[PDB]
């Protein structure tokens, strides 16, 4: 029941999904390197960087941005990284990685100088987002639709960011309804996953912070996009 | 800050 | 239904120095919190101590949507419970502005422009209320379980009423992720206070903020 | 534990 205008925007979303890679030169140290909390760290901080990278290009791409106000971009983009970044780990984390990637990339983020405290809940919201069983396109959709929120701080045209976001929910509605006709609330259950994410906003300045007082250091883009 | 602007116009 | 809108609306309708003043009326209406609870189907069915842990987390933000709501008749503020019209200035003196701004935007205006009616009101305080992921549920299946009924009687009470406005079920359900933000902060706030001693703070919202 | 909230829930309705 996808409409053709529908269809359109999907095929530019997945076009544009489809490219978010992260670099084997970083994912081969997931088995590689040695196990403490400073080189967990490091390889964090280099999958972070890597990963914002992906999401701005990403973003630039989405239906509506480029016509999106220059400083109202930039709220976006820092208003939403910390969510998109939990929610492509609850991608990974649910999906087949090569030999050894899940189960070695978990034991270094429990292992990183991340509280116990951050790291429960944050392993609780990725088995929530396994148990919905999310497809790629759904992935897609939500993730430009966090991108696309209007209630970030400092974005002032929150009307125009609201007219982006609005057709993306539309065909995530008919997807949702399509691929699981049994579960006729998974539409519902995708947005409530949303305000669970806003919980790992508040949880991320809390892990920067005691990171930043065990004296690790960022990139300058993780920098910029986190306020330091 | 200025690497995020860059980003946005590449 | 085995979650009926009129049951939700009837819950809502059977319960119908500004720090200290909210601070009071958010104690008055603790009480009165519990009693809508157990008027929402099936909630005093579930265990006592998941009852317990829904409504220590999520009061906060059950208490905010309950006054923006009601405040969607005044001009530049907030009705409290106790009949008190918290107004700009007295929050922004009182160093509390940004919070109390956010409530005005993203709950209270919102709520007006769409004209969110008392059902819909209800509908997604219920689902505030079965929140799955709270820490601790014996069952957190049966929650789920329940804010699906929620999801699913909201969903067709959209469909009924507001035929012409298919994209309604969404907009209420995206004010609930700008609630849990604002319900954060408050909270951050309050054991922030607590953490430099400093108002009135009253005793079933004591109990609410100790572990 | 929450005396308060523990009496009001088993309280009338
Ligand atoms: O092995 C593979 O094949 C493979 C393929 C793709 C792939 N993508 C990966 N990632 C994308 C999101 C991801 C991991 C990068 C994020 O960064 C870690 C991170 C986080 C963070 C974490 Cl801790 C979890 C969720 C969200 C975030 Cl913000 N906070 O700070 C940092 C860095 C120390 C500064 C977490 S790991 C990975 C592995
Ligand atoms: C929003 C408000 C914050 C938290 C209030 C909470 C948690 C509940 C209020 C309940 C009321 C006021 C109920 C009613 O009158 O119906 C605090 C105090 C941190 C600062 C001032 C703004």
């Amino acid at each position: 029941e996808l409409t053709p205008d529908q269809q359109t925007l999907l095929h530019f979303i997945m076009d544009s999904y489809n490219k978010q890679r992260m670099p084997q030169e970083i994912t081969n140290k997931i088995l590689k390197e040695e196990f403490s909390a400073e080189e967990n760290f490091l390889i964090l901080t280099e999958m972070a960087t890597n990963h914002v990278q992906v999401l701005v290009e990403f973003t630039k791409k989405l239906p509506g941005f480029q016509t999106l106000d220059h400083e109202d971009q930039i709220a976006l983009l820092k208003g939403s990284a910390v969510e998109a970044m939990f929610l492509r780990s609850a991608e990974i984390f649910n999906k087949k990685l090569p030999s050894g990637h899940s189960d070695l990339l978990e034991e270094r983020i429990r292992n990183s100088g991340i509280s116990d405290e951050y790291i429960t809940p944050m392993f609780s919201f990725y088995k929530s987002i396994g148990e919905l069983k999310m497809t790629q396109e759904e992935y897609a959709l939500l993730t430009a639709i966090v991108i696309l929120s209007p209630d970030r701080q400092y974005i002032k045209d929150r009307e125009a960011v609201e007219k982006l976001q609005e057709p993306l929910l539309d065909v995530l509605q008919k997807l949702c309804k399509i691929h699981q006709p049994e579960n006729p609330q998974h539409f519902a259950e995708l947005l409530g996953r949303l305000t669970e994410l806003r919980t790992f906003n508040h949880h991320h300045a809390e892990m920067l912070m005691s990171w930043r007082v065990n004296d690790h250091k960022f990139t300058p883009l993780l920098e910029e996009i986190w306020d330091v | 800050h200025k690497i995020l602007h860059r980003l946005l116009q590449e | 239904e085995d979650m009926p809108v009129e049951r939700i609306l009837e819950a809502e309708l059977a319960v119908e120095d500004p720090v200290t003043n909210i601070c009071q009326a958010a104690d008055k209406q603790l009480f009165t919190l519990v009693e809508w609870a157990k008027r929402i189907p099936h909630f005093s069915e579930l265990p006592l101590d998941d009852q317990v842990i829904l409504l220590r987390a999520g009061w906060n933000e059950l208490l905010i949507a309950s006054f923006s709501h009601r405040s969607i008749a005044v001009k530049d503020g907030i009705l409290l419970a106790t009949g008190l019209h918290v107004h700009r200035n007295s929050a922004h003196s009182a160093g509390v502005g940004a919070i109390f701004d956010r409530v005005l935007t993203e709950l209270v205006s919102k709520m007006r422009d769409m004209q969110m009616d008392k059902t819909e009101l209800g509908c997604l305080r219920a689902i505030v209320l079965f929140n799955p992921d709270s820490k601790g549920l014996s069952n957190p299946a049966e929650v789920e379980a329940l804010r699906e009924k929620v999801y699913a009687s909201l969903e067709a009470y959209c469909k009924h009423k507001y035929p012409e406005q298919p994209g309604r079920f969404a907009k209420l359900l995206l004010r609930l992720p700008a609630l849990r933000s604002i319900g954060l902060k408050c909270l951050e706030h309050l054991f922030f206070f607590k953490l430099i001693g400093d108002t009135p703070i009253d005793t079933f919202l004591m109990e609410m903020l100790e572990a």
